């Protein structure tokens, strides 16, 4: 008959959803966002380039250093700054540690939303180990502010690689005992198989990236097609599935954790000795002993910590294979010590736009599975 | 295993597709039809009598008899490093004179604008502050002020247990920051004896 | 829908020599010669894809943005299938103060490109919702933040700011802290918007050297 | 099967404040200790933008562009992936 | 003719009387909204909405746009078969 | 690439590879062949005649189609065309069909209709390492 | 005949059609009437009666539309209508010819050293 | 010869300010404040 749609309000308690149903089947989904919009793009125009760096830790706060990476690379390209070899290796190693942290949280929060509670509690102790790795090099468990223009902020303390190797020696066993509860379980399969299917044409038309794109049969990894730092030296595989399923994305994310472990092991054995910061003193601040003994270093310390370096006029867009997809910064420079315009491109913003076409024909108990498999964090969505 | 079945499909379009067409037999990720009696009994012992639930149950029962990772706070603590960024503090020389010389570099670098400084010259001619405030509810605990200081006057100490009941208790003035430094001076010096090799 | 997984071996290469040479050197001249009426200005600069190359920036009129984007999506040599973002930049000194910027990615040949349109506050830009499906939310955000009207959009409404929010926050003449603030009133039993008052006003530090040469 | 929760001294045997070997961190290159001149390495201020002659009556020959392309599986040449970004020797 | 031509007229005058920008004695049974009473389009829309409130009708945009006089409004209400 | 399925898949059989990555289900269930590529490219060569003879757009499309047909002619197997043109044939047939579809919209817009003294300014970027590093 | 297609009166008619549902949903039955609400919304329209550009008229109508659906969808409650719509109108028509002979300048003088900002 | 800051991105900023059709945009007095959406007493200052 002339059946009107029944509508539903889904949660003030920070995603708001307005669904329409024709019974038990959804016909429309409209996300209402902006409950975490804090105006960080306006606030970055009132900061110097070093001042605005800790804003990026608070965009995807599950994956911090990867958010820092693209802003730093965008500044370095316009400045024409080269990063030394050891700093590039450190950046790759901590980017892969960051990806492991993000994928642990994403898979276990998804499986908790579905109903399995134990894998969350099993994976968060490994997350605690990697937080200790963040804290030992930056003094902060989450918002490290570690990656800087021209390199990293401090050197690795003596004894870090020993412990990273000791964690990586048992992480595969942890991922194995994680999959015994979920991979060959019929309830998890019946919740995840053929739910929210994405084909390749829809993936490129809807601006998808990351593990969504690899589960639809597309071989596209930015660490292999447009490499940055020492990612071209790294030997690893791109996992590929072909259904576009929630189940296939779960399998791709687990394999990406395995490949991140492989890159971590390679970085632990090829870590070179040398400088970790670029030797251009007009961009990178001097060491604290040098500042207390030479006049030029003290002048450069004074000026770099007040006015900051001046970026030459121009523009660039630089992107990083963040663990949720492509994270990019569009930096517009007029020539000052402050960004003229800093647009932030987030993958979860594009992934959440698809919920109207992905939830069609699904039921109410599959909305939370779709939201969980898109891997969304509203700090980067709502800038 | 990651294999698929006709029937275990979570949706309806694929459920309708698998029961009206044999397109699923071309796909290599599907489990094939059993061909003889023993394979039929294996498939039925998979579907009926569970045995996939039981593997997870055996793993969780093994975890029931395993070791635990809980610490008994506040009798036991976690693990931190000398670089840890905790409660801000103001430092002295061993003589007892303040290190701070009112250069206003930490106030300039602060991205949160959490520092407010006023100064004039002391009665002996020295350059010293008359006001040094840190709004701890505006602070982001980045440590940039610690990096900008050329005389090691402002630090972030190793204290993280400083929750209060009123917000007015978290607007620190100069006297309280000096009191924090006088409390934590030996630990701060022990930390800085290692971290001066790197900075 | 491209870049299907085809090679089962590890690939130690990016692109082919002839197509990478064409994309990194000849693409600006190619686009200018094939569709000259669409292009009004071109910049070849420091390359969105990598630090080692150069990549073009195309300026176009709003009257030909949709045909140029359709050409850049469907032409056999420029297969720009992915639209990464739409944004704006404010230039208050210009007669047309806004530059709407479109970034694109070609998965077929590992390329990127940038497309710009200059308009003022009261000139509509045609929507790209029919060409790219992500253009919807980005145009909604650009209207929200800058006040650029996108004609032909299905539902142009604000997406990021507050419910009753008038004003476009990313303009240069909009204040950083705004005009209104929010508190709970015990008498009215409601959360109420009031004119702005600050306990500590924002301190603006003017650091800029009178010897600095780079300011433009 | 590797066990979670290692026992005593099998993980983080020394605290980071009691490092058993003193650290000597390089902060400058030996090539720049006594050779300090800057204008030979001022990459920031030596980039240029040049306005090209107005791209109107140029000759785009498509024959040359398609004459350098292969037609057989062998004779296809591929650009290898860059191993590292430029370090300029440091 | 669905209703009388006197009571509708005094009801029209009664709702025209309570307008702050109108004169309570200048209103005539046969006047104009533009030349005589001095009203723009929004005032005309407000008066037609008041007439709709009093007689319990719904007048569309084109029909209310054609109404330009007191006599036009009275004739439209009288010709309406659903008047109250 | 790495296949996430725990079963052993051959992937030397090209039809199995096209099934696994979703080409059959999501792009084209009918297998694309060399003859369909030739037919689609000749459709483009017929469709481009709506553009003027002197236009660079027509020359560009015609040269691309002629090169594609020469590759199709000098290679008999479809794996050879896959290795030369760096795609699957289903992708290449879709490319040719999209290029043929593009022509009436461009022809309606007429980008070649600029005045004789048409001018486009171009700004190019020169790196510092051109003049600082060794020639 | 009516400038710029008569779009101001068409939008005014649309809002006046929308108004009784606003009064029922926001429960403003005993606070304001439909006649005074129509007069208030009419007074919002007269403030831009001297706009000489049709594109500014179209933008103003689009923005007023988005205001009317944020009132329709209960994204601003009755206290928002009170503090933003009807009390500014009643303040602009209540202070006219006050009971005191003080000029506006002298009231401003006795209030503060500077003019008031906002409402 | 012409060389007035002819080695930086400001060349690409001076043009893109003189693009035809966009170099002649103009509004009436006070019109941009009506569409700005900020309170109207701000323009009494
Ligand atoms: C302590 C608590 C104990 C329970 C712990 C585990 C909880 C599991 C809950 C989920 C169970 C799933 C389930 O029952 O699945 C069904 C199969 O199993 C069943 O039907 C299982 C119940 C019946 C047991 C086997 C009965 C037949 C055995 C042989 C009888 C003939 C020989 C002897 C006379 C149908 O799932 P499906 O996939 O099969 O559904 C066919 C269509 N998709
Ligand atoms: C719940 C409350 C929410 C209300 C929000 C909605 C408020 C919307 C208000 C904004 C819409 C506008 O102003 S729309 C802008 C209106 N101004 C113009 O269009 C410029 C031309 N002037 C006119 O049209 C005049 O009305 C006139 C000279 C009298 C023409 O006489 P007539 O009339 O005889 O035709
Ligand atoms: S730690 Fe950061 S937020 Fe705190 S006072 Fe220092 S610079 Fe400011
Ligand atoms: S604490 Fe250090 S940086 Fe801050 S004003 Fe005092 S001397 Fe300067």
């Amino acid at each position: 008959a002339k059946v009107n749609n029944f509508t539903l309000n889904f949660g003030p308690q920070v995603l708001r959803l307005v669904l329409e149903m024709q019974g038990e089947i959804i016909m429309r989904a409209d996300p209402h966002i902006g409950l975490l919009h804090r105006g960080t793009e306006k606030l970055l125009e009132y900061k110097t380039y070093l001042q605005g760096l800790p804003y990026f830790d608070r965009l995807d706060y599950v994956s911090m250093m990867c958010m820092e990476h693209s802003y730093v690379l965008a500044i370095e390209q316009l400045l024409n700054v080269s990063v030394p070899l050891r700093g590039q290796y450190i950046r790759v190693l901590f980017s892969e540690i960051t990806r492991v942290l993000n994928h642990l949280l994403a898979i276990t929060c998804h499986s908790m939303d579905v109903g399995a509670l134990t894998p969350f509690l099993w994976a968060f102790e490994e997350r605690e180990k990697l937080f200790e790795f963040y804290e030992r090099v930056s003094g902060a468990r989450m918002h490290a502010a570690y990656f800087r223009v021209g390199g990293v902020s401090q050197d690795l303390p003596i004894g870090l690689l020993r412990d990273v190797y000791d964690w990586a020696r048992q992480f595969a066993s942890r991922l194995d005992e994680m999959e015994e509860l979920l991979t060959g379980n019929r309830i998890w399969k019946e919740r995840t198989v053929d739910v929210g299917t994405i084909t390749a044409q829809m993936a490129w038309d809807w601006g998808c990236s990351g593990p969504i794109l690899r589960a639809s049969g597309i071989d596209w990894d930015l660490r292999k097609t447009q490499p940055y730092d020492a990612y071209g030296k790294m030997q690893f595989n791109v996992p590929i599935a072909g259904h576009g399923d929630c189940y296939d994305r779960y399998l791709v994310r687990l394999q990406e954790m395995r490949e991140s472990l492989r890159i971590i092991y390679q970085c632990l054995n090829e870590m070179p000795d040398g400088l970790y910061k670029s030797p251009d003193g007009k961009v990178c601040p001097p060491s604290r002993s040098t500042m207390k003994q030479s006049m030029e270093a003290l002048i450069h310390h004074f000026k770099l910590y007040t006015e900051g370096f001046h970026v030459p006029a121009g523009e660039t867009y630089r992107a990083v294979e963040a663990p949720k997809g492509e994270f990019g910064v569009y930096l517009v420079s007029r020539g000052g010590n402050r960004p003229y315009r800093c647009k932030i491109r987030s993958p979860g913003y594009a992934h959440l736009q698809m919920t109207d076409v992905i939830s069609r024909g699904a039921m109410l108990a599959d909305v939370v599975t779709i939201i969980g498999t898109l891997d969304v964090v509203f700090g980067e969505i709502d800038r | 295993g990651t294999e698929r079945r006709p029937g275990e499909s979570g949706a309806w379009k694929q459920i309708e597709r698998q029961r009206y067409a044999s397109d699923w037999e071309n796909d290599p990720t599907f489990k094939r039809t059993p061909k003889n009696l023993a394979e039929v009994l294996d498939d039925s012992a998979s579907m009926l009598l569970l045995t996939d639930v039981w593997r997870g149950m055996a793993y969780t029962l093994g975890a029931f008899f395993d070791k635990k990772v809980t610490i008994m706070y506040p009798f036991e603590k976690g693990q931190l490093s000398p670089r840890f960024r905790g409660e801000h503090a103001l430092r002295r020389y061993p003589t007892g004179e303040e290190r701070c010389i009112a250069c206003k570099l930490c106030e300039a670098i602060c991205p949160a604008q959490a520092i407010t400084i006023e100064a004039e010259e002391r009665e002996d001619g020295s350059r010293r502050t008359t006001r040094y405030d840190i709004d701890m509810t505006k602070c982001i605990y980045c440590g940039f002020c610690q990096e900008a200081c050329p005389v090691d006057a402002i630090v972030e100490g190793p204290n993280f247990e400083f929750s209060t009941e009123t917000r007015e208790e978290l607007l620190y003035d100069k006297q309280k920051l000096l009191e924090n430094g006088d409390k934590w001076e030996t630990e701060i010096a022990t930390n800085l004896r290692t971290e001066s090799l790197y900075r | 829908g491209y870049a299907y997984a085809r090679k089962t071996t590890d690939k130690d290469y990016i692109a082919s020599e002839h197509m990478q040479a064409f994309g990194n050197t000849q693409l600006t001249d190619y686009i200018i010669k094939t569709v000259p009426k669409f292009v009004k200005m071109a910049v070849t600069g420091p390359a969105q894809s990598s630090v080692l190359y150069q990549e073009p920036t195309i300026y176009t009129t709003p009257e030909s943005l949709v045909p140029l984007m359709v050409f850049l999506r469907d032409h056999t040599n420029t297969q720009f299938k992915c639209l990464l973002d739409v944004t704006a930049v404010d230039f208050p000194e210009r007669a047309a103060r806004f530059e709407v910027v479109y970034h694109l990615l070609s998965p077929r040949w590992n390329n990127r490109i940038r497309v710009k349109v200059c308009v003022d506050e009261v000139t509509a830009v045609p929507t790209l919702c029919k060409v790219f499906n992500t253009a919807n939310w980005f145009e909604r955000e650009t209207w929200d933040m800058f006040g650029v009207f996108f004609s032909g959009h299905p539902d142009l409404r604000r997406i990021l700011t507050d419910y009753g929010f008038t004003g476009h926050p990313l303009r240069k003449d909009f204040p950083m802290t705004g005009y209104q603030e929010v508190r709970y009133d015990y008498g009215k039993k409601r959360v109420v918007s009031e004119p702005l008052e600050l306990t500590q006003e924002f301190r603006y530090f003017d650091f800029n050297s009178p010897w600095e040469t780079l300011n433009r | 099967f590797e066990h979670y929760l290692p026992m005593g001294l099998e993980y983080r045997k020394f605290s980071p404040g009691t490092q058993p070997v003193k650290a000597v961190v390089p902060h400058d290159s030996p090539k720049l200790v006594y050779d300090i001149k800057y204008f030979v390495r001022d990459y920031r201020r030596n980039n240029k933008y040049t306005a090209r002659t107005v791209d109107a009556k140029t000759t785009f020959d498509f024959d040359k562009l398609y004459a350098g392309m292969p037609t057989k599986p062998e004779q296809v040449k591929n650009v290898t992936r860059p191993l590292i970004m430029p370090t300029r020797g440091y | 003719g669905f209703l009388d031509k006197d009571s509708v007229t005094e009801r029209v005058l009664h709702v025209t009387k309570h307008f702050e920008k109108i004169d309570a004695s200048k209103v005539s049974p046969a006047a104009s909204f533009e030349k005589d009473l001095g009203l723009d389009s929004l005032d005309v829309v407000e008066l037609v909405m008041a007439l709709e409130e009093e007689f319990g009708l719904e007048i569309p945009d084109a029909e209310a746009d054609k109404i330009a006089s007191v006599g036009d409004a009275i004739n439209y209400i009288c010709s309406n078969p659903m008047a109250k | 690439f790495k296949a996430v399925a725990d079963v052993e898949i051959d992937f030397n059989n090209r039809e199995v590879l096209k099934k696994y990555v979703g080409i059959r289900d999501h792009l084209s269930k009918e297998p694309g062949t060399r003859g369909k590529l030739i037919e689609a490219l000749t459709e483009v060569l017929s469709s481009i005649k709506a553009a003027p003879e002197g236009s660079d757009y027509r020359k560009a499309v015609e040269a691309s189609c002629i090169y594609r047909l020469k590759v199709c002619k000098e290679n008999e197997s479809d794996a050879a065309i896959e290795e030369v043109l760096d795609a699957h044939l289903e992708e290449l047939i879709k490319e040719a069909k999209e290029e043929a579809r593009l022509v009436p919209l461009i022809a309606g817009n007429a980008p070649w209709d600029v005045p004789a003294d048409y001018a486009v300014p171009v700004v190019d970027y020169t790196d510092a390492a051109t003049i600082l590093d060794a020639p | 005949k009516r400038l710029f297609g008569g779009a101001a009166r068409h939008f005014y008619f649309e809002i006046c059609r929308c108004l009784p549902f606003i009064q029922r949903l926001h429960k403003m039955e005993e606070m304001v009437s439909l006649k005074e609400l129509r007069a208030i919304v009419k007074e919002k329209f007269k403030e831009y009666k001297d706009v000489k550009d049709g594109r500014v008229v179209d933008l103003l109508i689009f923005k007023g539309r988005e205001e009317i659906e944020t009132y329709l969808l209960m994204h601003k409650q009755r206290h928002h209508v009170v503090t933003e719509v009807v009390e500014p109108y009643y303040a602009k028509q209540r202070a006219v010819k006050k009971v005191t002979t003080n000029s506006p300048f002298l009231d401003s003088f006795l209030s503060s050293g500077y003019a008031a900002i906002g409402v | 010869e012409f060389a007035t800051a002819s080695a930086d991105y400001s060349i690409a900023m001076k043009k893109a300010a003189e693009i035809t059709g966009a170099a002649e945009s103009a509004m009436g007095p006070k019109e941009g404040g009506f569409t700005a959406g900020v309170p109207l007493d701000t323009f009494t200052r």
